């Protein structure tokens, strides 16, 4: 009913094994060695967003209205954020956070994601559009 | 310089663009980089929004055409029971009395075993009662390269009775009509004794390897007594429908 988590930068976090357990990856860490649980590929500022999402989730399409608030964070944190969930296994941070990105491109043009996105104009030759195929 | 969604990892990648309609798949996330698409170009993304909505019945002639074909799977004749009256039927040929809508089961005729949302039928008089739909394939979301190069399985199926107290005969042709409404292939049944004992029959033909150029499905059936009754003794047309196959 608690397990400690140490963050890339030796951070420790506390939290119940019960919002704990949403993560497969380190659920799967009760079993294989049960002095915290080392997690190389968090950060501490990002692991401490990610215990917050789980402890509102913790018993429990268009995307919940408190997660759509709680990921109001800055571009480069959502990132880091579908990493952390991947990471980690959390199936819904991972459906919610892609889902704001997704919601981000949703009926933009190929120049608007460029710039929201800041990716680069690849072509070389004339860009001929293709509709349903 | 920051770029971070973006040098995001492909399998990642792919669940946010999976998130998208197909539509804005295919016409905007394809012109946005070279990444993107190689990436709606291939099989993954498309095999993820395909196991995503449950359309998964390792490998495929296109996962991307498998998706639009599911999606767009649908009978494409319009009113095929009679729900409507004699509408979205064209080429409407009354012989005798004509056509007339009836509930089911008819008088003197067998209940519609095989799906039981089927309510009404039509039926036919003592002379011919024809009535015919022409599909226009673009239109109903086939594309040309897809109708000239995976030439997806066109199938159409129909259904037919007669009454217990009266001989009839049925008809059906359905034909692959070119631009231009030449004739590339054709499937016609000839005239049909309809059972005796009023049962229910189907009839069915799947199109398949049927060459380049189809743009159109004709659909036409009929039916009549072989009694020449006043009234409504021919054959009893219902359950209409034609569809393209993933």
């Amino acid at each position: 009913p608690s397990i400690k988590l140490q963050s890339s930068d030796g951070e420790i976090f506390e939290v119940d094994v019960e919002i704990a357990k949403q993560s497969v990856t380190i659920k799967t860490m009760l079993e294989d060695l049960g002095d915290p649980v080392p997690l190389p590929n968090v950060n501490a500022a990002i692991l401490k967003k990610v215990i917050q999402w789980c402890t509102h989730h913790k018993d429990d399409d268009d995307i919940p209205v408190w997660d759509q608030e709680f990921l109001k964070v800055d571009q480069g944190t959502l990132f880091e954020l579908i990493l952390a969930a991947n990471y980690l296994d959390i199936k819904g941070l991972l459906d919610v956070t892609c889902k704001t990105v997704a919601n981000m491109i949703k009926g933009k043009t190929p120049e608007e994601i460029r710039k929201t996105f800041n990716i680069k104009n690849d072509f070389t030759e004339e860009e001929e559009a293709q509709v349903r195929k | 310089a920051v770029e971070y969604l973006a040098e995001l990892p492909e399998p990642l990648l792919l669940r946010v663009l999976a998130e998208l309609p197909a539509t804005e798949l295919v016409q905007a996330c394809r012109l946005v980089c070279l990444r993107w698409k190689e990436l709606v170009d291939g099989a993954p993304l498309w095999l993820l929004k395909c196991q995503q909505e449950g359309l998964v019945p390792e490998e495929r002639d296109h996962w991307q055409q498998f998706y639009f074909l599911s999606k767009r799977r649908r009978n494409l004749l319009r009113n095929p029971c009679g729900e409507e009256d004699l509408e979205g039927w064209s080429d409407v040929e009354h012989g005798g009395d004509g056509w007339k809508v009836e509930e089911l089961p008819g008088d003197n005729g067998v209940e519609f075993t095989q799906d039981d949302s089927v309510k009404k039928y039509f039926a036919s008089s003592f002379e011919w009662c024809r009535k015919a739909q022409v599909i226009d394939l673009q239109a109903e979301g086939y594309w040309e390269e897809l109708l000239d190069t995976t030439q997806p399985a066109i199938v159409v199926k129909d259904w037919y009775s007669g009454r217990t107290d009266a001989g009839s005969l049925y008809e059906l042709t359905v034909r692959l009509l070119s631009e231009n409404e030449d004739v590339l292939a054709e499937f016609a049944t000839g005239q049909v004794a309809v059972p005796e004992d009023g049962s229910w029959m189907e009839i069915s033909h799947t199109f398949i390897d049927y060459g380049p150029g189809v743009r159109f499905v004709r659909f036409e059936h009929g039916g009549q007594d072989s009694v020449y009754w006043k009234g409504w003794f021919g054959a009893r047309v219902t359950n209409s429908s034609v569809w393209v196959e993933p």
